């Protein structure tokens, strides 16, 4: 041996590996790993999680008669609030299963787990010397979790109004979201939408465009590595049918004529979208909700004209007062 | 560290069962003598001063003898701000005085407990 | 009173035409020179005048 | 020079300052000038649409409030008892900017260029350590002075508006903080999750006043330090030195600073006040709770006796401790505390006992006010949840204030990406 | 249960501190 | 009325300022 | 393209006549309905 | 040819900056006279109810749709 | 309302606020002016 | 009778992964 540091040194910022294993990569695995052993052992055997602190369960389990569409794992209970309930704080093992421990021990080592993922990112990108900026793309899909998991919780009082983690269970939250909220009308929600629709719509065009063009590729292979010669032919002309549509809207647009601006587009393009409505999930988490209308249209008899907006909002009243066992006194309310 | 000039001591039971006595004595003072509008004035800075310097501490939140007297003082200071220059009913005058009786044997109880 | 008034308008008018006045007087290269004692003057004149309709508050 | 030729455009001229000094002070100090000038503009508009007999934040207040506290203007009882300091506050700003406004088109229509071959007091370079450890060693000594002006107005100047006097609430004059390091230094050690919170738990001006002796002379005692000590060998081959990295570390920090003022206006009430700015969260429904569980009572049969059709409390229940607290949706509350809530608690929590007899006026008045405005919002500024009609209007200021920098501080979570990457392209070079 | 508390406080310190002193190693 | 004056002469004082500037060659 | 000499139809110039000429009338409609009294 | 050239063109501001008002006013007109809700059989803002019907036109008929149309505007629905 | 010795001043302060934005919105003229860098 | 096709279903996607990690087809 060399005594056993400098190896392990070595071995971690080695980049000869099969995966990465970085010092963020140090963190990460035993995080990753403990969220999804948890994960699944409580998707498939934990048992009904009180939600409400009123000694009803909600079973979210596939062995207490679940298929996969229909499981989850159940938020923790409304009593918790936002205190932080690791497992010995309860005094039973069954009374911290009754309580909806667990799901709290996922989200927060699946939240350490995926930031330490943006930094590994960030680490290798730096060893082999790029422009390291893949990071700050995927920052997008970890400031929309920060806002739905932790943020939106903490601005509401509780952890009990979280998304829980099942496929009918995102629905429900969904659902329950706009009837207290009206997210359709956040115009932050709306910048969202569009941000994902352009990014699957620019990534059509992308691809059907390029394998158009593309004729033959071919690069050199030795019996151990790699070439230094990669070859590459494709079609140059293009006509005027594109240059009134994707040419006087593009090159005014890019604010550039270069070909660079092509690949800088496609990415802002969602990104920004994704913040932007990850911010709005945020404000409504203090409650900022979105345009709203009733009674905009009025005649001059004095009698009231609807419009759409109204409907939406009879829509709403609908699932809202559906969602409310509490009481039936109830004025103005949440949080 | 560091108490008030103004009377007190750091520790709790003496300059309360101090301040009880003061402030049994002060509500018990005729109304006809000019100084009882004097007597408010230092009557509403202690109360300020105890409670703003014991208020602090979050152990004597456990204990019965604090929470009772917090109330006795509550109410005083509520029907001074109610009727600044009226006198207050001897109803509250026998409430105040249940509780300074409660709260003393309190402190008595919990000084060898 | 019609002194405070007097003062308050005037002191208004005054900030008008100097919010115009000082930026040229230093961005005008032509005759700088001359420029520079009446800016100093209104200067002195505008905080005068912000004293006495300030003190004359305390009587209105 | 003035045109391009110098690797930027026009949407970067600002870029065109980083090496003409005077040109950036300029900037700089015209650019002080208008936030001085909002902060008195905005409070004269705000009290021309004001009413002194209703609070303030149905109205949509929210900077006057922050002169209340400073005990000003409010009498006991957290009323309005004359408008004009308002309006001297108002008028103070608005005039400063003027001067501030004077001498910024100064330095940057006129002053010179480069202030290095004028003095060598107030030159700097980007890469000079002793000048600029110098200026900062000067700002921190005078922030430290202005940390040091608030315990002066909480001591001499007639105290800071007390929200935990039992009269309701007064100003009141501290005349002694607790500077025994064992509590200020103590709130850093607590964890930021419920049942304590993190230095957004603290809840009584001692420790405000106290904490702020502390840091005012550290400030300033690190300010002594940065002009006697230029920087040691560790340090300058930690970082970067350039001119624009500056500016990235203090983005980073004022990032932070967002999200824990969100966290600060938002749930703490001591030096928030909640007759200044409207009902917080959590008080808003344990008032509402408490007003119903009164009036049920006093007509109707008593709810602290009886089960209702829940099968745990109806109006009283146990919590996660063993402690009596109120029960419904507002069982994720527990941990507040409140000037009016506290004298209706025994050593246990709540005593239905007490709620029946020592309920004095201001406590019940003051919750059934605040159980009608709960904190809801809309951009539109419509009440209610965004179900109901306009019938009632109100957004809570604490909402507005909390969202805003929370935005903004994500912004400057990106900007300080973006100087962050610049500086290091910058000062690494590769064909350097 | 009280066991369980000292295996994550022990553990936990064991990996954070090799990742503070990976990043002083180069 | 003599209360409009003012927000009148404000809101056009703008581009004065920089017209009296292109003239007298204060920038170009 | 289309030569500089331009006769007075051209493709550009119905292409441009056919979203200016409603667009200005009807931004003359939307504006006056700015002022009618609810 | 840029459309910048064109538009600075003298030919096109001696036509132009007659007919553009023109436009602009016959839409105001359109609006302003009371002709917009005429032609486009859009109610006026005090007579989408009869005085005697607190109940909407509706329609439940195809062939006689135009008829009942007729007879609900003739009741000032 | 204001103290009613500058209480003609109502009008002039509905429009305060909004003159900083006013100052960016200069800024750029004075590009528009010089006729861009 | 369900549950257990579920989970032998998971079992063979997570064994797919470790095959497409560790036994990729080499490109030459
Ligand atoms: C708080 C302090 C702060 C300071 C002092 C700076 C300082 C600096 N930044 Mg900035 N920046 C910050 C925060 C800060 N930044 C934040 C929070 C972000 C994220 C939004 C950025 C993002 C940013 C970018 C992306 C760029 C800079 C650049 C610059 C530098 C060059 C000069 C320049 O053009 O600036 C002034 C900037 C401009 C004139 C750009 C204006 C662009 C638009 C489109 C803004 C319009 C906003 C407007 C209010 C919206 C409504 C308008 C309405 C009429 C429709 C400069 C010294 C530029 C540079 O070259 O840096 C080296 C560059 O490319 N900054
Ligand atoms: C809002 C804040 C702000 C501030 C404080 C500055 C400040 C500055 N910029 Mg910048 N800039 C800004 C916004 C700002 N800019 C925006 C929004 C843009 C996008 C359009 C730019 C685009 C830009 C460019 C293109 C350039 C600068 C340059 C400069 C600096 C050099 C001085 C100069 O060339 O003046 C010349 C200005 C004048 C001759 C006229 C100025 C008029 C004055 C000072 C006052 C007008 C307001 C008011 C009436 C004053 C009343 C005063 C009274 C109350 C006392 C100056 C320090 C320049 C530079 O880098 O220089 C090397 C350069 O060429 N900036
Ligand atoms: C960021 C801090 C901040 C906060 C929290 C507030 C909060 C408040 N202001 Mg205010 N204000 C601010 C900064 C702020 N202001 C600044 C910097 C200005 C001057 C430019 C003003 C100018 C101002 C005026 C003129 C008025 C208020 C008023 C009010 C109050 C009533 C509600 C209302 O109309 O709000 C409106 C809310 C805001 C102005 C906060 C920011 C709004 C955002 C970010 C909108 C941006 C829209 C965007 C450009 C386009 C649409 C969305 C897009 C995504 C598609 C509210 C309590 C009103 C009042 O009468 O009070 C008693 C009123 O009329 N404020
Ligand atoms: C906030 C930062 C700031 C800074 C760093 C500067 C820096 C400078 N300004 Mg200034 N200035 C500012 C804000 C600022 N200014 C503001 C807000 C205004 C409007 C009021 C002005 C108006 C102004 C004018 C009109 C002039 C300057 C001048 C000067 C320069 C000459 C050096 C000199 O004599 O200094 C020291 C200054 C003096 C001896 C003159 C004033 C003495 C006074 C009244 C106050 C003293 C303040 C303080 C107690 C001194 C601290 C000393 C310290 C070592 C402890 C210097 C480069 C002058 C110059 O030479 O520019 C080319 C000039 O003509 N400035
Ligand atoms: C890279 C690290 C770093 C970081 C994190 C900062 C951060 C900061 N700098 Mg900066 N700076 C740096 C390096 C850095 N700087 C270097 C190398 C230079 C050149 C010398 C500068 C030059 C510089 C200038 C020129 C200025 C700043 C200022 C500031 C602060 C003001 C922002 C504000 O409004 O907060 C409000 C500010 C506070 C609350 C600060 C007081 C902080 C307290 C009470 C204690 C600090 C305790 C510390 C964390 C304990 C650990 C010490 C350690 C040795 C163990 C911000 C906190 C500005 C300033 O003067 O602020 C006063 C300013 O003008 N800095
Ligand atoms: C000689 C030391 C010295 C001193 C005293 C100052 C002082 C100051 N500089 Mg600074 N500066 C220095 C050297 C110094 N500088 C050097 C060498 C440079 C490089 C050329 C700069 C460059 C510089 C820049 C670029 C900037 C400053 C700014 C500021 C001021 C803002 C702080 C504030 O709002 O306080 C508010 C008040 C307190 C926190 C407490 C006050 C307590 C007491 C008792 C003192 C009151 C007097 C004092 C002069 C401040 C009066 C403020 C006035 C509005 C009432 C400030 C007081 C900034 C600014 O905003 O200026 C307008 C800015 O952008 N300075
Ligand atoms: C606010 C402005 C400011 C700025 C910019 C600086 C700038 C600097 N100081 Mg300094 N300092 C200041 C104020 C300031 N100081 C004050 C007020 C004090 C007195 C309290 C000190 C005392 C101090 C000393 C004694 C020394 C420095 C040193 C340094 C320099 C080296 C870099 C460094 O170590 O960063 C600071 C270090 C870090 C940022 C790294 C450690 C970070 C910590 C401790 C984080 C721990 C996080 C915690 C566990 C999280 C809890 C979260 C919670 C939710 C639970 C840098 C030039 C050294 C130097 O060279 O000075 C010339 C030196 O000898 N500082
Ligand atoms: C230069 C320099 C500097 C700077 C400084 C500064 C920044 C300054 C500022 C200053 C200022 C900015 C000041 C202030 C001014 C203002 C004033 C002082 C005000 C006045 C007013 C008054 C007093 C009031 C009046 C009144 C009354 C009384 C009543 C009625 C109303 C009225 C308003 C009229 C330094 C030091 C850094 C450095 C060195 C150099
Ligand atoms: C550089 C530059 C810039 C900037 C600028 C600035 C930023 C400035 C500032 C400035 C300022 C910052 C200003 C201020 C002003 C103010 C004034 C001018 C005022 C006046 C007034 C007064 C002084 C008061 C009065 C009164 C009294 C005393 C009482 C009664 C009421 C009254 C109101 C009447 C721009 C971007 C634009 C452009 C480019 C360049
Ligand atoms: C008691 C009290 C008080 C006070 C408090 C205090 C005293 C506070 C402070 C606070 C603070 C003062 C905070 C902050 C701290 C600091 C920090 C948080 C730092 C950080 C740092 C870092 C994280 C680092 C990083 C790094 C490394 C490691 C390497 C190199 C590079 C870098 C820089 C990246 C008050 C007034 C509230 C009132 C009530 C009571
Ligand atoms: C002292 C005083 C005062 C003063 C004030 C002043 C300082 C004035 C001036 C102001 C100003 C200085 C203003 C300005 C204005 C400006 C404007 C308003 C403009 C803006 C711009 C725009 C609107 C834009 C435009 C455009 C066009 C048009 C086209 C294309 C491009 C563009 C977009 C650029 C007063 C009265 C408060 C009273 C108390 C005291
Ligand atoms: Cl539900
Ligand atoms: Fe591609
Ligand atoms: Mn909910």
């Amino acid at each position: 041996s060399a005594n056993l540091w400098e190896r392990f040194c070595n071995w971690v910022t080695s980049t000869d590996n099969r995966l990465y294993v970085g010092w963020f990569g140090v963190i990460m695995i035993p995080t990753l790993l403990a969220a999804t052993i948890c994960f699944v052992i409580a998707f498939i055997a934990a048992p009904p999680v009180d939600i409400d602190g009123i000694r009803e369960p909600v079973s979210g389990s596939l062995l207490y008669g679940n298929n996969i569409i229909t499981g989850a794992v159940v938020p923790s209970s409304n009593a918790i609030g936002l205190h932080f309930y690791p497992i010995w704080e309860a005094a039973s093992l069954d009374e911290w299963l009754y309580n909806g421990g667990p799901y709290q021990l996922i989200i927060f080592h699946f939240l350490l787990g995926a930031s330490c993922y943006m930094g590994r990112q960030w680490e290798l990108s730096y060893r082999l010397g790029m422009r390291p900026w893949i990071c700050v793309a995927y920052s997008a899909p970890l400031a929309s979790a920060f806002a739905v998991f932790l943020i939106y919780p903490i601005g509401q009082g509780s952890f009990s109004d979280g998304m829980p983690l099942g496929i009918s269970g995102t629905f429900n939250f969904m659902i329950v979201f706009q009837a207290e909220h009206n997210i359709l009308m956040h115009p932050f929600h709306q910048l969202g939408v569009a941000g994902v629709f352009g990014g699957a719509l620019f990534c059509a065009m992308h691809g059907s465009l390029v394998t158009s063009s593309l004729i033959r590729e071919t690069t050199e292979t030795e019996s151990a590595n790699y070439g230094y010669k990669f070859g590459q032919e494709e079609e140059t002309y293009n006509i005027v049918a594109a240059h009134g549509y994707f040419g006087r809207l593009i090159f005014q647009y890019a604010s550039f004529n270069n070909s660079r601006s092509l690949h800088f587009f496609l990415a802002a393009w969602p990104v920004v979208g994704v913040w932007f409505t990850a911010l709005g999930i945020s404000t409504m988490a203090f409650n900022l909700n979105g345009f709203n209308f009733n009674h905009s249209v009025i005649d001059a008899k004095g009698n009231v004209i609807n419009t759409w907006a109204d409907i939406i909002n009879r829509a709403n009243l609908g699932m809202e007062v559906m969602h409310e066992r509490n009481a039936h006194n109830f004025p103005l309310d949440l949080a | 560290c560091a108490n008030v000039p103004t009377g007190l001591t750091g520790n709790f039971r003496e300059d309360t069962l101090a301040l009880i006595s003061s402030l049994r004595e002060a509500i018990a003072l005729p109304e006809n003598d000019p100084n009882k509008k004097a007597a408010q004035a230092e009557a509403r800075k202690k109360l300020n001063d105890f409670f703003a310097l014991y208020r602090r501490d979050d152990s004597l939140r456990s204990l019965s003898s604090f929470m009772t007297m917090q109330t006795a003082l509550n109410s005083l200071a509520g029907h001074y701000s109610s009727y600044p220059n009226r006198p207050l009913p001897e109803k509250l005058k026998a409430r105040l005085e249940q509780e300074f009786k409660q709260v003393e044997l309190a402190l008595d109880r919990e000084a060898k407990s | 009173t019609i002194l405070f008034q007097l003062a308050l308008a005037a002191l208004v008018i005054l900030s008008f035409v100097m919010v115009i006045g000082v930026p040229v007087a230093y961005a005008s290269p032509q005759d700088w020179d001359r420029s520079k004692q009446l800016i100093f003057l209104g200067s002195g004149l505008w905080i005068a005048l912000v004293l006495v309709v300030g003190v004359l508050n305390f009587f209105v | 020079r003035d045109q391009e030729s110098s690797g930027f455009a026009w949407w970067a001229g600002n870029a065109r300052l980083i090496n003409l000094s005077g040109k950036l002070l300029g900037a700089h100090v015209a650019h002080a000038g208008l936030i001085v000038f909002w902060a008195g503009a905005m409070t004269l508009f705000e009290l021309a649409h004001f009413i002194p007999e209703k609070p303030m934040y149905e109205q949509g207040l929210i900077l006057i409030p922050h002169i209340a506290t400073l005990g000003w203007g409010v009498g006991p009882g957290g009323e309005v008892v004359d408008t004009f300091p308002f309006f001297v506050v108002g008028v103070v700003h608005l005039i400063s900017s003027a001067v501030l406004g004077f001498g910024g088109v100064y330095h940057a229509i006129r002053g010179p260029e480069t202030l290095e071959e004028y003095s060598s007091f107030f030159g700097y370079d980007w890469k000079d350590k002793n000048k600029m450890t110098t200026i900062l060693g000067f700002h921190l000594i005078v922030l430290g002075i202005g940390a040091l002006l608030l315990v002066a107005k909480a001591m001499f100047f007639g105290g800071l508006y007390d929200t935990w006097a039992p009269g309701g609430g007064d100003v009141r004059v501290i005349t002694n903080p607790t500077l025994d390091p064992r509590v200020i230094f103590g709130y850093l050690l607590k964890s930021p999750f419920g049942g304590e919170g993190w230095i957004v738990s603290v809840n009584n001006l001692e420790d405000v006043v106290g904490g702020h002796i502390w840091i005012g002379l550290i400030c300033i005692a690190g300010g002594i330090w940065h002009i006697l000590t230029t920087p040691f060998g560790w340090a300058r081959r930690a970082f970067i030195w350039s001119g624009e990295a500056y500016l990235s570390y203090s983005l980073g920090a004022l990032s932070m600073m967002g999200f824990i003022a969100t966290c600060f206006v938002w749930f703490n009430n001591t030096v928030y006040p909640s007759e200044f700015y409207g009902p917080t969260g959590p008080e808003a429904s344990q008032a509402q709770a408490m007003t119903f569980l009164i009036r049920d009572q006093k007509l109707g049969a008593n709810v602290g006796s009886a089960q209702g059709p829940t099968g745990l409390g109806k109006y009283l229940m146990r919590s996660p401790t063993g402690e009596i607290i109120f029960g419904g949706e507002t069982m994720r509350f527990w941990d507040f505390r409140g000037p009016w809530l506290e004298p209706l608690r025994g050593p246990n929590g709540l005593d239905l006992n007490k709620i029946k007899n020592d309920i004095q006026p201001w406590q019940e008045r003051r919750a059934a006010e605040y159980m009608t405005h709960a904190p809801l919002g809309s951009l539109n500024s419509v009440g209610g949840v965004a179900t109901e009609i306009n019938s009632v209007n109100f957004v809570s200021p604490r909402s507005w204030l909390a969202t805003s920098h929370f935005v903004l501080a994500f912004f400057f979570l990106v900007g300080h990406l973006w100087h962050a990457g610049r500086a290091r392209a910058a000062a690494a070079g590769f064909e350097k | 249960m009280e066991t369980l508390k000292i295996t994550v406080y022990i553990v936990v310190t064991f990996f954070v501190l090799l990742f503070v002193f990976g990043f002083l190693s180069g | 009325i003599a209360q409009l004056t003012m927000i009148a002469m404000i809101g056009i004082a703008g581009p004065m300022i920089i017209f009296l500037l292109a003239v007298r060659r204060g920038n170009l | 393209q289309e030569p500089v000499s331009y006769p007075i139809f051209t493709v550009r110039w119905v292409a441009v006549h056919t979203l200016a000429v409603p667009t200005i009338f009807f931004l003359g409609a939307i504006a006056a309905m700015q002022f009618i009294q609810r | 040819r840029p459309f910048s050239d064109i538009i600075t063109s003298v030919r096109y501001w001696v036509i132009h900056s007659i007919t553009i008002p023109a436009l602009f006013i016959a839409g105001w007109l359109f609006v302003s006279t009371g002709l917009a809700y005429d032609v486009f059989g859009t109610p006026r803002p005090d007579s989408y109810y009869a005085q005697e019907q607190r109940s909407i036109p509706l329609v439940t008929d195809r062939f006689e749709a135009k008829q009942q149309v007729e007879t609900f505007l003739e009741q000032l629905k | 309302k204001l103290p009613e010795a500058y209480a003609i001043f109502d009008p002039l302060v509905d429009v305060l606020p909004v003159i900083p934005v006013l100052f960016l919105a200069l800024a750029f003229v004075w590009q528009a002016a010089v006729g861009f860098r | 009778m369900e549950t257990i096709t579920y989970v032998f279903i998971f079992a063979c996607i997570i064994a797919l992964f470790f095959f497409a990690i560790f036994f990729r087809e080499p490109p030459r």
